[PDB]
Formats: C-alpha cells, sequence, structure tokens
C-alpha cells in the first residue's frame, strides 16, 4: 500500500 | 542496538552518512545499497532511514544521505525503485524542498540536489509514475523552475 501525495 | 551490528542497514547508513566523514565513504555507501537487497523488508527500512538522514539539520549528513539515495537508485533493482516511487517516501523529499515545511530552513545545495534527483528519475524510470506526479506538482507550485 501507500499514502496520498503531500500537497 | 541494530547500529551495533555493522551489517545492519542502521549501522551501514550511520557510517555512510557520518557527519565526521572527511570525504564520501563509497565503501559504506555501496555496502548499504547492496545490503538493501538482502531481505524483503530491506527496501522499506532503507527508505525509512534515508528519509530521516535527508531531513538532517546537518548539511553534510543530508548530502551524504542523498548520495546514498542517488547511488542505490542507480542500481538495477526493482524493489528499491518501487519503494522510492511511493508517496510514503516522496512526501519526505517534498517536505525538504517545500517552503511550507522545511524548505525555508534547508540549504539550496540540499534542495537543488533533491530536485535534480527527482528529475533524473522522471526521465530514467518513467514507470514510477508517482515520482512524476510529485515532480509536476513541485513545478506547479513554483518549487521547480
Amino acid at each position: 500500500d501507500d499514502i496520498s501525495l503531500l500537497k | 542496538e541494530p547500529a551495533m551490528e555493522p551489517e545492519t542497514l542502521e549501522a551501514r547508513i550511520n557510517r555512510a552518512t557520518n557527519p565526521l566523514n572527511k570525504e564520501l565513504d563509497w565503501a559504506s555507501i555501496n555496502g548499504f545499497c547492496e545490503q538493501l537487497n538482502e531481505d524483503f523488508e530491506g527496501p522499506p527500512l532503507a527508505t525509512r532511514l534515508l528519509a530521516h538522514k535527508i531531513q538532517s539539520p546537518q548539511e553534510w549528513e543530508a548530502i551524504q544521505a542523498l548520495t546514498v539515495l542517488e547511488t542505490c537508485m542507480k542500481s538495477c533493482g526493482k524493489r528499491f525503485h518501487d519503494e522510492v516511487g511511493k508517496f510514503r517516501f516522496l512526501n519526505e523529499l517534498i517536505k525538504v524542498v517545500s517552503p511550507k515545511y522545511l524548505g525555508s530552513r534547508t540549504s539550496e545545495k540540499v534542495k537543488n540536489k533533491i530536485l535534480e534527483l527527482l528529475y533524473s528519475w522522471t526521465v530514467g524510470l518513467p514507470e514510477e509514475v508517482k515520482i512524476a506526479e510529485a515532480y509536476q506538482m513541485l513545478k506547479k507550485q513554483g518549487i521547480v523552475k
């Protein structure tokens, strides 16, 4: 899995 | 504890990025990239450790860590390429170059190196689409010229 992109 | 075992990624990276090194310790750098591909949990641990060293207030520590990252990515292993190609890791690099986080407290030398590496991966490893996503965002926010 992975997380969302840091904006 | 693990740092007390020379073969661990912890011990290896502590040597490869030691603030006391007078010059790049290629023996430790290449050794880290090599040890990295020995266990399934190697790549994930490697990026975890690299992310922290890269965010160090001590420039020379962060610079050597970036050299380690650049070197391991240059190796032809898919697992490591995929781990760096995750936002879990890419976000840590974004925090260093982004003025919203550590950007205003990080040297230009370190920030520029990160941008150069990101770009090189967008060109050399196009299949790691998340890296391209991160890079494009940085260029949209004015971070990347």
